């Protein structure tokens, strides 16, 4: 029950998981 | 932040989601 993502994949996952986006 | 929680470590999907903007 886990996920691990680094670099562009992590940004692509945040893009689809987040409706209103993300900005760190 | 999200890199520490989900790249340097694995995270649950709800944790990923908590790092979204709202």
């Amino acid at each position: 029950n886990s996920l691990r993502a680094c670099g562009p994949a992590l940004m692509d996952m945040l893009r689809v998981a987040c409706p209103n986006g993300f900005n760190s | 932040g999200v890199v520490d929680s989900c790249c340097r470590n694995s995270c649950s999907f709800s944790t990923l989601r908590a790092y979204c903007d709202s």
